[PDB]
């Protein structure tokens, strides 16, 4: 259970560096409606742990994704 | 009469500005809230109606030097004042209502006439119903109606203006019981005027009343009784009687806007009269008739034609001939859905020559269509601000193309070229790389139709499906020299296709095209005893149209 759960963490975070990274931007709630449709029939779309997981890779370099300043993201590498 | 200006009439006005600046020969000034304005009294007298008056009738005034003039403001006085001492007026977006306001303070008729111009070409979206009231209050019949008409347009759609609630009866009696109201149902007014009544009953019963009555039997059989018993005010019994009344009198009829058929705007057809070059035509597809439209420059051709999600036609660039004894324009135009014109708009700031216009987000996108042709960066876009009514110049095109496409998708830019697709990002001002068609073919136009984009014809029959959640190029199948025009058609992928042989007549039919079966059904065959030849160079678009505003195009079978 946990190895899956570990494997949704994996799948969601590839998902959202590997497409976001050429896609838009999320004022709040606006490319984890985009993330949740990709991994429709893969699993449950988990909203609590995704928004969990966003905000680590905040402080992570590649997507900076900054919170406050939640109005232009970093496209860059 | 010999009226010499050269030299003569700018050095007066010129020593009349001198004079007047340098507080030279004045002998009236004008008290205004403790701020003065010495002036002269022959410059008033020529520019106001109003200060000849005072300036001849033999009262206090005539001999006060220091007259106090109240209820007006210093700076519209003040661009008054330099606006007849220089003919100049240099009038802004903000100032204009306080402007006409001490404009008609003073029956000034220039400033008047200008200032009246100016805010007939304003009435963009939002100060409609404020500027209706402006022009109710101050009775000004011309700004009057076309505000009348502006309304029944776009009131008809948001019926929630904060100013709206705050009108006077009148002028809501003539807005409500107008046969213009651009409305595809009939509760959407009813619950309208209810919440006009919604903020103001008890005092205001009897306007409450009216406009109930005015509502007519179409929409007094709603929930109007059962809200009224809730809101009305106590030991009321009249005012029931006089509520049941409305129900069976006063000529229950069928209103305009529910008349929102549909259609097929057709531009540059065979004009039916010989030597002309060309017209513009509608045709129906529930109807089955050809309906006809105005030309809008009636000699210019050569436009790109836009359908906003509101239902509205425009007309940007095109090429005239120069009737020396075809140059290019950057006018722009607007059709009117009901008085069968055209009004035309901001211009563009470079003549282009069959410009596509694309609307997202509210926002009007003219890509490509040779702006100038010897641009540094020859690939270019000029967008277009349908709030704001002005310009404004965004990230250029990657690569320049000739006879290409562009549509809009899941509210993004994507525009069609040989082999290359480049969808711009509206919000990050961006053009980001698409994929790539494995066929090179031009002088063809795309559909945007769901989700999913159909690049129809080339050189041909090219059925070239992309989906923007897929990001691939597909073949679904070969239509059964056809000149093609994909379109939707009530919710559903369409095509209207022209074949033309050797010796052989033209043939108008479209065919209802399924996803899943990639397949052509034949759905309707256009008749020739009512649509007649259209030509080579013209374009197709969907929007709803007025039946009885438009005329039907005779033509023999």
């Amino acid at each position: 259970r946990q190895k899956v759960d570990d494997d949704r963490k994996h799948e969601i975070e590839a998902a959202i560096v590997r497409i976001m990274k050429s896609r838009k931007k999320m004022q709040h709630n606006v490319l984890v409606a985009e993330v949740t449709q990709q991994l429709k029939a893969r699993f449950l779309p988990s909203p609590v742990v995704i928004k969990k997981r966003i905000e680590g890779l905040i402080e992570r370099e590649y997507l900076a994704r900054t919170p406050e300043d939640r109005k232009v993201y970093t496209y860059v590498a | 009469e010999r009226q010499i200006n050269t030299e003569y009439a700018v050095s007066l006005l010129e020593q009349l500005k001198l004079f007047y600046e340098q507080q030279l020969f004045t002998d009236i000034v004008l008290i205004v809230e403790g701020t003065e304005f010495p002036c002269h009294k022959m410059v008033l007298a020529t520019c106001s109606s109003y200060f000849r008056a005072m300036f001849m009738s033999g009262l206090s005034e005539s001999k006060q030097t220091h007259v106090h003039l109240r209820n007006v403001d210093a700076a519209t006085l003040q661009i008054i004042i330099t606006y007849a001492y220089t003919g100049n007026l240099a009038m802004n977006d903000s100032t204009v209502e306080q402007l006409y306001e001490t404009a008609c303070f003073l029956q000034v008729e220039d400033v008047l006439q200008r200032c009246r111009e100016y805010l007939i070409k304003k009435i963009n979206a939002e100060n409609c119903v404020r500027l209706l009231s402006f022009a109710d209050l101050f009775s000004c019949e011309e700004l009057k109606q076309s505000a009348k008409r502006m309304v029944e347009h776009k009131f008809t759609a948001v019926y929630h203006q904060d100013a709206f609630m705050q009108l006077s009866h009148d002028l809501l009696i003539d807005i409500l019981s107008s046969d213009n109201l651009n409305v595809e149902k009939e509760e959407t007014v009813r619950e309208a005027a209810m919440l006009w009544l919604e903020y103001n009953t008890e005092s205001r019963s009897q306007y409450l009343s009216s406009v109930l009555s005015q509502i007519r039997i179409d929409a007094l059989s709603e929930v109007t009784q059962r809200a009224w018993f809730q809101g009305l005010p106590p030991n009321d019994k009249s005012v029931v009687v006089q509520g049941l009344y409305k129900s069976m009198p006063k000529f229950f009829k069928p209103r305009l806007g529910m008349t929102k058929e549909e259609m097929m705007i057709f531009i540059e057809a065979s004009s039916e009269n010989p030597c002309s070059l060309y017209s513009s035509v509608c045709y129906s597809p529930q109807a089955e008739k050809v309906y006809k439209l105005c030309s809008p420059p009636a000699d210019l051709h050569k436009v790109g034609t836009v359908v906003t999600p509101d239902n509205d036609i425009y007309i940007a660039g095109g090429q005239v001939p120069l009737k020396n004894t075809f140059r290019t324009v950057n006018c722009f135009y607007w059709f009117d859905a009901q008085q069968n014109t055209w009004f035309p708009k901001t211009p563009m700031l470079f003549v282009r020559i069959k410009p596509s216009l694309v609307c997202c987000e509210g926002y009007i996108y003219a890509i490509g269509g040779d702006s100038v042709g010897g641009e540094l960066n020859r690939r270019t876009v000029e967008r277009y601000d349908t709030e704001k009514d002005e310009w404004t110049m965004v990230s250029p095109l990657p690569c320049a193309w000739q006879w290409s496409a562009a549509v809009v998708v899941h509210d993004c830019i994507y525009v069609m070229t040989l082999n290359l697709m480049y969808c711009y990002f509206p919000r990050s001002d961006s053009w980001v790389e698409m994929a790539m068609r494995q066929t090179s073919r031009s002088f063809a136009s795309a559909a945007a139709f769901g989700d999913k984009i159909f690049y129809i014809g080339g050189l041909s029959v090219t059925v070239e499906i992309y989906d923007v959640n897929k990001n691939e190029w597909k073949m679904a199948a070969n239509i059964p020299d056809p000149c093609v025009r994909a379109v939707v058609i009530s919710n559903s992928l369409c095509v209207f296709m022209r074949e033309t042989h050797l010796n052989e007549r033209a043939k108008y039919v479209t065919y209802q095209y399924d996803l899943e079966l990639d397949r052509w059904s034949l759905r309707q065959h256009i008749s020739e005893r009512v649509l007649w030849d259209l030509g080579r160079d013209f374009r197709c678009t969907v929007g709803k149209l007025y039946p009885s505003c438009l005329e039907e195009s005779p033509w023999k079978p």
